[PDB]
């Protein structure tokens, strides 16, 4: 009675036309809201009533809806229109409002990056202070999955190990961290410690020493 | 321009209660029904319920009724949301969005306030500067141990933006977060030029200085 369904996820080449359906009972005789949702940001209405565009929103972005079918359609896509999209309406029979359970729009064709890693060791001050922290900075890689190891000579390290999920950077690629913990004498044990980061079947290392 | 601005971000114990605000600018507060909706760290957006501004009336989705409370002041144009006996799982953005006078969608949002639900005390940042090890280099700035989120960085006191990138903090297993600033500068300002990384933590009441100096 209150449901909508979403594809979950949809992917398209650039410049294609994209399609996102809503379906629900009689949801032609609804009226269907669409939203857009870029990570870390708040999510913005790109349609309303079925097929009307607020100011502001492309004439690429269209909606339908007739039946037990709401399409969003996304003509010339971009890597921009990457996002969430949401769709929605207000329930009469029931005044909820209830969302759709969202589609991942996927744009298919960006370019791999590899990532740059930069690798800090424990300064003098943290090691007077009972710290000592290694710093794994990674940036700049497409698409956004990644492992990173730690090695103490050779030897993997999976102690004191705390690891960031990537997040998209502005550039939209992405970025994670990774920081090891350990004693100073730990540190001052070994010839080295290393960050090892494997991203598309590739693995770039950094490594620091005492 | 019309504008939906939230309270900032929460942090508070299993059991408790918190109360967030949603201050609306450039329309008029009571012509329009004021929503709360939640998303929950990776999840889809979810409706809780609406408040009409000008009568106080409310509505709320099965999930959310009894125990999220929507109120206003109509004086500051400002919303409220409360959530009682918070557990855990509540922790999640929550945001506030303007729709229905005739509904023609959620037209303008909040920023989003997070709520975070965790019995982690209040701590202030050690912090510890990243000296750098050729054409550019990469100095630092370590922001360890501190509750809750969030910090703010800057460098040189505003000077410095170009070529800073501060990474999203972890939050390790002890339940502490940390989070590090790198800038990348050329390598024939070292020795010449002065870098310190601003930290603030409100939250603590803390502000440091460091200057990150070549080893």
């Amino acid at each position: 009675q209150s449901v909508l369904t979403q594809p979950p996820s949809v992917s398209v080449a650039p410049g294609q036309t994209a399609r996102i359906t809503c379906g629900g009972n009689n949801i032609g005789s609804k009226s269907v809201h669409w939203y857009q949702q870029k990570p870390g940001q708040a999510p913005v209405l790109v349609v309303y009533d079925d097929s009307d565009r607020p100011s502001g929103i492309p004439e690429r972005f269209s909606g339908s809806n007739s039946g037990n079918t709401a399409t969003l359609t996304i003509s010339r896509v971009e890597a921009g229109d990457e996002a969430d999209y949401y769709c929605q309406v207000w329930d009469s029979s029931s005044d909820h409002v209830v969302f759709g359970g969202g589609t991942k729009l996927t744009v298919l064709g960006q370019p791999k990056a590899a990532p740059s890693v930069t690798l800090f060791p424990p300064s003098s001050e943290e090691l007077q202070a009972n710290k000592a922290t290694l710093v794994c900075l990674i940036s700049d890689f497409y698409p956004g999955a990644v492992t990173v190891a730690w090695k103490a000579d050779s030897s993997p390290v999976k102690a004191g190990v705390e690891t960031t999920t990537p997040s998209k950077q502005s550039n939209n690629k992405y970025a994670a961290s990774s920081y090891l913990s350990l004693t100073p004498e730990q540190w001052k044990s070994h010839r080295s410690y290393s960050c090892q980061v494997t991203h598309e079947g590739s693995t770039v290392e950094k490594t620091v020493a005492p | 321009q019309v504008q939906l601005v939230q309270s900032g971000a929460e942090v508070k114990k299993p059991g408790a209660s918190v109360k967030v605000s949603c201050k609306a600018s450039g329309y008029t507060f009571t012509g329009y029904y004021m929503h709360w909706v939640r998303q929950a760290p990776g999840q889809g957006l979810e409706w809780m319920g609406w408040i009409n501004p000008n009568s106080g009336g409310t509505n709320y989705a099965q999930k959310f009724q009894g125990w999220v409370t929507m109120t206003r002041d109509t004086s500051i144009s400002t919303a409220y949301m409360e959530l009682s006996r918070l557990r855990s799982d509540d922790t999640a953005v929550y945001y506030c969005a303007r729709g229905g006078l005739y509904y023609y969608g959620m037209d303008v949002w909040g920023q989003g306030t997070t709520v975070t639900v965790s019995s982690a005390s209040t701590k202030g940042p050690s912090v510890f500067p990243l000296a750098p090890s050729g054409g550019t280099a990469a100095l630092g700035c370590l922001v360890k141990d501190y509750f809750p989120e969030p910090v703010t960085v800057s460098w040189n006191s505003g000077a410095l933006t170009s070529g800073v990138h501060t990474f999203p903090a972890v939050l390790q297993s002890s339940g502490l977060y940390s989070l590090s600033s790198v800038v990348t500068v050329p390598s024939s300002s070292l020795g010449t030029q002065t870098y310190i990384c601003n930290v603030n933590h409100k939250p603590s009441n803390t502000k440091v200085d460091k200057r990150v100096e070549p080893k």
